[PDB]
């Protein structure tokens, strides 16, 4: 018995995504979708057991028993839709067979990109120097460090709710003496127009 | 294939005598018991050799666990019914679910409940609704119909799962279920003519009397189809002789696509 | 709903542990799953009704007890590295309802280790905003770095003027392995808090990053020279700058 | 509340011929509720080695049962089936008619 769904999907804020689930099971007593935010409980989304499409707000779920497949359709994607989506099928013995889940990554719609690499202020309690790559469009990907003494985290989407403003950023740090924000992200393809403020005297 | 059916019954008894189980569930393919479970043994067991022969212990273990839970659910439902009927004493709750695969390949499916041996709720899988016989059933109908997914689960089980199980058991039991043993038929007189048939399988049989080539169903006493204990069946039909006028009577027997006539001289 | 504990637990190979789970939904059926990367949930044990249990797909190494209708505990008699996982308790009205969905607890992250020698709390530092960011964008991003911890059992929060905040925060969803090749690599985690330049420029605005670390307890044996890595909060602060 | 009294039919497995071994059947059917007592009688005396099927279920919600024993019929031996049910004031006895 086998349930299959893609490992990961990436789509843009405001668009549509279809998450597929195919199953080969011994008998069929229905298909479930659950949503699971990272670090949180899975919560029930939908149940299908006859053929066709069922809608529930922005989410629809479709089933074809003869093809052995279902999809979960998410319209007008929001950042809060970022989560894994788990498919599960009840077989002839009423056993739930779980798929491995599809992680859905949503790219924010960055309206006024202003890519820049800034040097944060040193902490008197730390030997680290810290660089922030921020405000780039979501097409940019941040690559891992190629120097074992330089640490670079992946891009993160932050939301300033009061200003209705979203921004991407990634952080790089090192205690190496030769470390400079000007070169911290040299292993990534960064925007041509990225702003590198002059370092102090 | 002739027509065949699969069905599961449940029986719950609210205040049983010391010996009696409070819950019993039996499955059948056609007239053949195939599975049993009750609240004394708390185990689901085969009632036909070709079920035990073809389902491994893992299957009986899993269904034993399912039946332990269905038993508790059945008690909870009965307790609710009797409280709402404002009935004291011992009362029964019954369920029957199953399907038929007809000779032409069409299918039927059914699900219904009884209280004290009388219809209580009847599922209509085409309109996805429950028929209620009284206002206690009507309250249940409203609660059950508010759970639309469970109605859909039941329709899929009746229409797809049940038919797949039935086809699987029909293959397991092929040498029993798909065989034909023709009837032995004789006419005697006790003044009535008795047309008597025995030795036949499957139990479906049609016996009637014709009087000068016309059938008078009002004049015919039809015996039941009865098990003989060896896996075959017996049956009879009778008509009373007119002592003033002779007539040309003939017994007619139809069984498994063969017709038989016994003209009485 | 469904309440399970503990949220995090580090264990030594051979140690015993009990996870607790309660539900206040008058459900009959309760379940214990494990969730592991690259595979679907796997059922360990369940309890169709008050006063019955039954095995699942992967019961070897585990036991359960249905204490009352509300509670269903999972015990690991002899913890093993392979039992490192996230455990989820769930419940449902009736196991035997066809269409019945599951209600899940929050999850319990267990890490089982051969020895507690590689357990480390995080060091936590806060970095004040770049002045170039402030003049270019009229916004100011603080960064919090929590580095060198193991296992990945941390919760990072920001506090502004004594209240926890979530608006304007982004914390890495996944920790960075500091030495990606090693199986026992210590972890790093970054978080950002972005506020307006005006808010950062108020000298009485106060900023703190706190990291709750889940580590060793009193009964855990400790023999290393460094400090015993107990469960603890590590934090760092910054004040606004006029 | 409707209770249904059992129908009681007594018959041999094969057409009876004195001296040839056979089976005596008592088929008890259409009754509700399910508790019932069934005895086969030889000359008014209960037979000891009596077998019976498990309680069976009809789609009309009534129950049925088959009791039987191996026997060799003779001219002098008179056989009967004795049934008690909540619908019956006293045991009902049905003789084998052949
Ligand atoms: O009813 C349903 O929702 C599903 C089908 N039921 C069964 O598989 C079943 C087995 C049995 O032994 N007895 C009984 O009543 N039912």
């Amino acid at each position: 018995q086998n349930i299959d769904q893609p490992t990961e999907m990436t789509a843009t804020e405001g668009a549509i995504v279809q998450i597929n689930c195919t199953y080969q099971t011994s008998g069929f007593n229905g298909l479930f979708w659950y949503q699971q935010h990272a670090g949180e409980a899975p919560t029930f989304l939908s149940y299908n057991v006859l053929d066709g499409l069922e809608e529930k707000g922005r989410f629809s779920s479709f089933l074809s028993r003869s093809k052995g497949y279902s999809y979960l359709l998410l319209k007008e994607l929001q950042m809060k839709d970022s989560a894994s989506y788990l498919c599960a099928v009840k077989d002839s013995n009423y056993q739930l067979i779980w798929g491995a889940g599809t992680k859905l990554i949503i790219k924010p719609d960055i309206q006024n990109p202003d890519p820049a690499v800034y040097q944060l202020r040193d902490s008197k309690s730390s030997d680290k120097s810290v660089c922030l790559f921020t405000d780039f469009d979501s097409q940019t990907n941040v690559s891992q460090s190629k120097d074992s003494d330089v640490y670079i985290t992946d891009k993160c989407v932050l939301d300033m709710r009061s200003m209705d403003f979203k921004s991407n950023s990634a952080v790089a740090w090192s205690n190496k003496s030769d470390f400079a924000c000007a070169n911290a992200f040299n292993n990534s393809i960064i925007p041509e127009d990225t702003f590198f403020p002059s370092p102090e005297s | 294939m002739r027509t065949h059916s699969l069905r599961y019954f449940r029986l719950g008894v609210s205040d049983p005598i010391h010996g009696v189980p409070e819950f019993i569930s039996v499955g059948y393919v056609d007239s053949h018991p195939i599975t049993t479970y009750d609240s004394v043994t708390r185990q689901k067991e085969p009632r036909a050799p070709w079920m035990a022969e073809n389902l491994a212990p893992d299957h009986w273990e899993r269904y034993t666990q399912l039946l332990r839970g269905w038993q508790q659910m059945f008690k909870v439902e009965l307790k609710r019914l009797q409280r709402h009927y404002n009935h004291s004493g011992s009362h029964t709750y019954q369920r029957m679910i199953g399907c038929e695969l007809l000779e032409d390949g069409s299918t039927t499916g059914f699900l219904q409940y009884a209280y004290d041996g009388q219809d209580f709720l009847i599922f209509n899988k085409d309109t996805l609704s429950w028929l209620a016989v009284d206002n206690v059933a009507h309250t249940i109908k409203q609660a059950w119909e508010a759970n639309q997914h469970e109605l859909l689960y039941q329709k899929n089980w009746l229409e797809e799962e049940c038919i797949a199980w039935l086809k699987r058991f029909l293959e397991y039991g092929k040498d029993t279920l798909q065989r034909t043993e023709p009837p032995l038929v004789r006419v005697n007189r006790k003044t009535a003519l008795f047309c008597k048939a025995h030795g036949f399988y499957p139990p479906e049989i049609y016996m009637t009397w014709m009087k000068n080539g016309e059938e008078i169903v009002q004049e015919i006493d039809y015996g039941d189809i009865l098990p003989s204990g060896d896996g075959t069946y017996q049956a009879w039909a009778s008509i009373e002789l007119d002592p003033q006028s002779s007539n040309l009577y003939s017994c007619h027997v139809e069984h498994s696509g063969v017709h038989m006539v016994l003209q009485v001289p | 709903g469904v309440t399970q504990t503990p949220k995090f637990q580090v264990l030594k190979t051979g140690q015993s542990m009990t996870l607790q789970c309660a539900q206040d939904m008058n459900h009959n059926s309760m379940y214990w799953y494990r969730q592991d990367p690259g595979m679907g949930l796997r059922l360990i044990y369940y309890s169709a009704s008050e006063g019955t249990t039954d095995k699942g797909e992967v019961p070897n190494g585990y036991n359960v007890s249905r204490l009352n209708k509300r509670e269903f505990s999972l015990r690991l008699e002899s913890a093993a590295p392979s039992q490192t996982s996230v455990y989820f308790c769930a419940s449902s009205v009736w196991t035997g309802e066809g269409s019945g969905e599951l209600f899940f607890g929050e999850g319990s992250r267990l890490t089982v280790l051969e020895d507690l020698k590689n357990v480390f709390p995080p060091e936590v530092a806060v970095f004040e905003p770049s002045e170039a960011e402030i003049s270019h964008t009229q916004k100011a991003t603080l960064v919090c770095l929590a580095t060198g911890f193991y296992p990945d059992h941390v919760e990072l929060s920001w506090w502004v003027n004594g209240k926890e905040v979530h608006s304007g925060v982004c914390t890495d969803p996944q920790p960075l392995k500091e030495q990606p090749a090693l199986n026992d690599s210590r972890y790093a985690l970054s978080s950002r808090l972005r506020v307006s330049a005006t808010f950062w420029q108020n000298p009485r605005n106060h900023f703190r990053c706190q990291v709750q670390f889940y580590g060793l307890s009193e009964n855990d044996e400790w023999t290393q020279d460094r400090a015993k890595p107990v469960t603890q909060i590590v934090s760092a602060e910054a004040w606004g700058r006029a | 509340m409707i209770q249904r009294t059992p129908k009681i039919q007594v018959y041999s497995r094969h057409p009876a011929e004195n001296g040839k071994s056979n089976f005596l059947n008592c088929y008890v059917s259409g009754f509700h509720p399910s508790d019932i007592e069934v005895d086969l009688l030889k000359n008014g005396e209960r037979i000891e080695k009596v077998e019976h099927s498990d309680l069976s279920f009809s789609k009309d919600w009534s129950f049925y049962l088959l009791y039987y024993t191996e026997f060799t019929p003779t001219e002098k031996d008179e056989y009967a089936c004795r049934v008690n049910h909540v619908t019956l004031s006293q045991p009902k006895i049905v003789k084998w008619d052949r």
